[PDB]
This record gives structure tokens, sequence and C-alpha cells, in this order.
């Protein structure tokens, strides 16, 4: 959703990532802006453990899998 | 999700003379696209749509018939429109208004995204 605190840029959102790491995913985020749609790749570091889906579905967030960026 | 092309479309209405006549007239789609790659000179008794010759093979004989009954429903009166061939800049058409609006509110949110933080 649009409105998102920045502590969860930074602590929540980052933190699921952070314990479950492996197999260099690409990070991509869809920012809901509502003047337009911009992509700001994350690629701070760390590439998420395929886990995460399960674990970020377990609150209130639905994720939706994409085509990865890399392969095409 | 255009959403914002036909919104930005509804702008480029609202200020060009020409795109909104056609609205008006309700074209279709090719004969649309005749009458919005062309810039509205206008005259006591006539229009003459000048398409960018830098798209020249998308003008048809197909859409002017079906431009030219719609010209004709808004003048009132028979206009012999034909579709002619000069590219000089100098001013803009409908289509080409719209482009630069598109363009300038992406950069805009790409400033706030990047500034998020």
């Amino acid at each position: 959703t649009d409105r998102q605190i920045d502590d969860q840029l930074l602590n929540r959102l980052r933190q699921s990532l952070e314990p479950h790491r492996s197999g260099t995913i690409p990070v991509h985020l869809y920012y809901q802006r509502a003047d337009a749609r911009a992509r700001l790749r994350f690629g701070a570091t760390w590439r998420v453990s395929p886990s995460d889906r399960l674990l970020n579905d377990l609150r209130g967030l639905i994720g939706s899998e994409q085509v990865e960026l890399e392969f095409d | 999700t255009p959403e914002l092309a036909a919104k930005l479309a509804a702008e480029a209405i609202e200020r060009d003379p020409w795109a909104a006549q056609v609205s008006q007239l309700s074209l279709p789609k090719l004969v649309e696209q005749v009458a919005l790659n062309a810039w509205k000179e206008e005259s006591d008794n006539a229009v003459c749509l000048h398409l960018r010759s830098s798209q020249r093979h998308l003008n048809n004989r197909g859409a002017q018939q079906k431009l030219a009954e719609a010209l004709s429903m808004l003048k009132g009166s028979t206009v012999e429109l034909t579709i002619v061939e000069d590219d000089n800049p100098a001013v803009r058409t409908p289509l080409e208004w719209r482009q630069a609006i598109y363009e300038e509110k992406l950069a805009q949110a790409r400033e706030s995204i990047i500034a998020d933080n």
C-alpha cells in the first residue's frame, strides 16, 4: 500500500530479508505512488532466500511473483 | 494500464481545439490517429489536416473518408478534406502536446521514491 512508515523500509522489511538469504535473487520494489509507478531497486546487499513468501504472507501483505528481471 | 494516457488525452483535448473537435465527432481509432498526428490550421470555410509527412504511410483513404464525413458533420457543410504533407514543426498537434505531459510526472514520482529515505 501507499502508506508505509519509513522504518518499514529499514527495519521490518529489511529484517524479513536479512535472516533468510540464499540464491542470488534480486529484490525489486514496486512503490505504488499516487503520481506514478517507479521501480526502486533495493540491491542494498541481501539477496532473499526463497522461504520468505510464506513468512511474508504471514501478516497483512500480499506479494506477487513476477518473471525475474535478470533472466530476460 | 494507461489510465494516465486517456486522462492525459483529456488535457490535450482541453487545450487543442482540433483534439476537442475530433472527440466531439467521436471518430474511431485509425482515423483518430490521422487527426491526432496532424495540426489544426483553420480558414473561413476550411479545415485542412496537415499530417506530419514523417508518418505519411499511416495516412490512408480508408481513414480519410471516415475523417471527411466526420469533418463534414463538424463543419455542418461539405469540407474538401485532404491530408497534405508539410512536416514543419512550428505548432504542435494534439498527439504531440500529450507526450511532454506523460514524462515529467513520471520523473517527479521517481524523485519522490529516491527521496523516501
